[PDB]
């Protein structure tokens, strides 16, 4: 697939030999929608209109490649579920990002940005008191909650609703924040702010208790997890794409990571019960990472919300702090007697 | 067995008579249980 | 000259064995690649296993992209930095291909001297688990080496997608791979019965390899087998307190469990969804040759009687036979088993064992024959008869005697 661009020059303004076509927003567009959807899925909301994932099975083989994707071992760690909430994220993937540019986007913002100035902020996925399971089918719906324009760029939050198929009902609300750098707008301002929190009726207090001591590589290449997740930004692949966004190099997907750094939390704290006990789990990326990189998490036992335990997880490559994370986590189950 | 053997924790509450019926548990765990389980034997007295 | 080749011709056959997963393969191939000053082969090798991926018109579609190329990993491991976990390099999918080139490798070694010499001529080619793979195309012609790398390519890439492993932990340490020692293929099948018993048909535990008279491995599910391996230990334990009343037949029995490094159940019904699958993705390839649904049968469900098809080569009275296998396994698995029949055995690709192929005073290594001590009848002057043993021969008396008492 190709990408086309178109200059112009003036010379009468020495200072400005080069001014560039202004149909480049609209023109780098069309190149990403061959590309990323290539009219495969095809549903046609405005931004504010919900945006519709038809149909969705989970085979078991799904849940192999992405249980062998990321592996943890040398801790003694034992992944048990017949999903894992990190595999929201596959099927709520292609639907998201629909929503990045709209006619609000042409009210309020220029609609300028740049797909290679795309910046991940938070993501989190908060469950209705439903676990996912096997063969069952899923259907999705994404709808963004507010488009935002930040001192640092325009932010869109997206708000994500997992679905049965069989059974129809909600299972799974999932949330993504997303930040193009370059933008300004009147729909929804922001500047440094931003808020979200984990929040439960019945709380217990506790003092922090040192768990694990995590050691977790990096993939040699993006390309398998870009396969699996539907994430084809170049940006992660070709060399080519890194460097013209002044990157430090094919940059590792901040979404492996949440899936990295989530199955130890997984297996950890969760124990060989993972399945019914994590609820919810929240990240943030701190900072870039490249492949072929040791990183060292830790997470800790803070606090109790709805008789659930939180888990708060950080990360370092060197000094560099990388990813923050905080997790909901049923206890090891009991059994009373009296 | 028949719904999964993954982690359990067996909690005895009534204070100072928790050690008993653990202990009922804990030589129970032994005997029979010898297939190697990650089990918790948990007393109010005296795990609080 | 190599007087083995020469005595091949004229006098006592060969046959060739090949050797299957949990070899360790990756340090081998990259001494293997050090040890070479011919690189002529690799360049061709290479190149088909680009190719033949592309044409695949089979799904392949997870297989492709997380297949790689060797040129890059071998020349990356030659600097001394680069290679990935051996979690990743024991994976089926990355490594039964690699567990071939290192064996076709191996065969090239020797070709590369000997060639006029140390061309065709065993009686058999004989391989285990995926070994048998390679065993295929080189009774085949060359243009079938890459065949063998491209099956393995499927083989192992089926398999995984199939079933691949969950979890492991430390203790034991627990695969899908099981060995126990010492008991009956009687005794072990029971333990087994008596367990699968209790559970379901998605995941029985069975016996793949018999390796010997009392060493067998049993292979499933690592938690069913971890499960198995509990009436084992309480077993052991209550026949404790029968030996410490010292008594025989009321005596413990001592054998030898302890699971494998190997990261999947091979030659199980769990591998069942994988063989069909494997046969589309040698069909739509130049692959064709009607043992690929044979081969993959035989490696991923049928079970592997070892011990009886070795032999029975064996009984044909070859007296040689070479393992181009990683490492080398199954040479050594072999020699026990067959022991003092005349067989005997040089590990290829071993520095040691090669010493003997290259020489024409250094070759003839043929173990002895236990009928070689067989005894003899003897006659003396005044004519009595006297049996022949090691014994009498330095006694000069019958091979009896009435012990201090």
């Amino acid at each position: 697939i190709e990408i086309r661009f178109t200059l112009t020059d003036v010379v009468r303004s020495g200072g400005a030999p080069i001014v560039e076509v202004d149909d480049a927003a609209t023109a780098m567009r069309a190149v990403l929608a061959i590309a990323a959807g290539v009219e495969g899925p095809e549903n046609l909301p405005k931004v504010v209109d919900n945006t519709a994932t038809v149909t969705v099975d989970w085979d078991p083989e799904r849940v192999a490649d992405h249980t062998g994707v990321t592996a943890t071992f040398g801790a003694p760690l034992a992944p048990t579920l017949t999903v894992v909430p990190d595999a929201l994220v596959g099927r709520c993937w292609p639907a998201v990002f629909a929503a990045i540019g709209s006619a609000a986007t042409e009210a309020g913002f220029p609609v300028i940005e740049g797909l290679l100035s795309l910046v991940h902020l938070d993501h989190a996925a908060r469950l209705l008191a439903e676990l996912p399971k096997e063969p069952a089918e899923f259907t999705v719906t994404a709808k963004a909650s507010a488009a935002t324009d930040t001192e640092v760029g325009r932010v869109v939050p997206v708000s994500v609703e997992v679905r049965n198929a069989a059974d129809g009902a909600l299972l799974a609300t999932l949330e993504e924040r997303f930040a193009i750098r370059g933008r300004t707008g009147a729909a929804e301002l922001t500047d440094p702010v931003r808020a979200g929190g984990a929040i439960s009726d019945n709380a217990t207090d506790t003092p922090r208790r040192r768990r694990r001591d995590v050691t977790v590589g990096a993939p040699v290449d993006m390309r398998p997890f870009a396969v699996v997740s539907g994430d084809h930004n170049p940006i992660h692949t070709d060399r080519a794409a890194a460097l013209l966004a002044g990157l430090e190099g094919p940059i590792v997907h901040g979404m492996w990571l949440s899936a990295a750094a989530q199955h130890v939390v997984t297996a950890t704290d969760g124990k060989p019960v993972p399945p019914a006990k994590l609820i919810g789990w929240t990240a943030r990326f701190l900072g870039m990472v490249k492949p072929g990189d040791q990183v060292d998490f830790r997470v800790d036992r803070v606090g109790i919300d709805v008789g659930a335990e939180v888990l708060e997880v950080s990360a370092r490559i060197g000094s560099e702090l990388v990813m923050a994370a905080t997790a909901r986590l049923a206890a090891p189950k009991t059994v009373y007697a009296f | 067995a028949a719904g999964g053997l993954g982690v359990e924790r067996f909690v005895e509450i009534g204070v100072k008579s928790a050690p008993t019926v653990a202990g009922l548990a804990t030589n129970t765990l032994k005997l029979p249980e010898y297939s190697h389980s990650t089990v918790e034997v948990l007393n109010s007295e005296r795990d609080a | 000259a190599h007087a083995l080749v020469d005595r091949l011709s004229a006098g006592e056959p060969y046959a060739v064995a090949f050797g299957g997963q949990g070899s360790a393969w990756l340090e081998t191939l990259e001494e293997l690649v050090s040890s070479a000053g011919i690189e002529s082969e690799l360049a061709t090798l290479a190149g088909e296993a680009e190719l033949l991926l592309e044409p695949v018109a089979s799904e392949l579609v997870v297989v492709r992209p997380i297949g790689f190329e060797p040129l890059q990993w071998v020349r990356a491991l030659a600097a001394e930095e680069p290679v990935p976990s051996d979690k990743q390099l024991t994976s089926a999918a990355v490594s039964v291909p690699g567990v071939l080139l290192t064996q076709i490798a191996a065969v090239r070694a020797l070709a590369r001297q000997g060639m006029d010499l140390t061309a065709t001529p065993p009686v058999a080619v004989a391989g285990h688990s995926q070994g048998v793979l390679a065993v295929q195309a080189l009774a085949a012609k060359g243009a079938k080496d890459v065949e063998l790398l491209a099956l393995a390519q499927l083989i192992g890439a089926a398999g995984t997608l199939v079933a691949r492993r969950r979890g492991i932990t430390v203790l034991g340490d627990r695969p899908p791979m099981v060995s126990v020692t010492n008991a009956d293929p009687e005794r072990i099948y029971e333990l087994l019965e008596e367990f699968s018993s209790d559970v379901r048909t998605v995941l029985p535990p069975v016996l793949s390899i018999r390796n010997g008279r009392r060493s067998v491995v049993i292979t499933g599910t690592p938690e069913q087998l971890s499960r198995f391996e509990l009436y084992c230990t309480q077993i052991a334990e209550k026949e404790e307190a029968e030996r410490k009343n010292k008594l025989r037949g009321g005596a413990v029995f001592a054998p030898v469990f302890d699971p494998v490094q190997v990261e999947v159940g091979f030659h199980t019904p769990r591998l069942s969804d994988g063989i069909e699958i494997v046969g589309r993705w040698a069909e739509t390839v130049g692959l064709d040759v009607e043992l690929a649904k044979e081969l993959t049968e035989s490696i991923l469900v049928r079970q592997v009687d070892w011990v009886d098809e070795i032999t029975e080569l064996h009984e044909a009275g070859a007296r040689w036979i070479l393992d181009l296998g990683p490492g080398d396994i199954l040479t050594r698995l072999t020699a026990p088993v067959i022991r003092g029949l005349g067989i005997g055995i040089v590990p290829a690709a071993t520095r040691g064992g090669q010493r003997n192929l290259f020489t024409v005073g250094a070759v003839p290594e043929v173990a002895r024959p236990w009928s070689s001590y067989a005894p003899t009848v003897v006659k003396l002057p005044d004519g009595s008869v006297k049996l022949e043993t090691k014994f009498t021969r330095l006694t000069g008396r019958s091979p009896i005697l009435l012990a201090g008492m």
